[PDB]
């Protein structure tokens, strides 16, 4: 009983570590396709105008 | 010419400083695609590192 809640905050903590690791590959993979227009001037506005 | 000149030595030292920063890594540049992968390759590297 007493390591059942041992578990269940390990896994909870397992998951977070997950969640991180998940959301840092993300961005890795985004910054590898990405950083090249990254924060540039929308051109709808320019098209429009 | 004027615009290309106002952009012509901004083109050079952009090339000029990229060369060096090209030489920094052992890796040569070639493409801001690979500029991009160059950098999330780093990025990977530096987090196996800490």
């Amino acid at each position: 009983l007493e390591r059942d809640a041992l578990a269940e905050r390990y896994a909870t903590l397992s998951f977070d570590v997950q969640k991180i690791q998940r959301a840092h590959q993300a961005f890795s993979q985004f910054v590898g396709k990405h950083l090249s227009v990254a924060f540039d001037t929308d051109p709808e506005a320019e098209i429009r105008e | 010419i004027q615009s290309l000149t106002a952009r012509a030595p901004v083109w050079l030292a952009a090339q000029d400083t990229l060369n060096q920063l090209c030489e920094q890594s052992g890796e040569t540049l070639a493409s801001s695609n690979d500029v991009t992968e160059y950098m999330q390759q780093l990025l990977e590297r530096e987090r196996e590192a800490t």
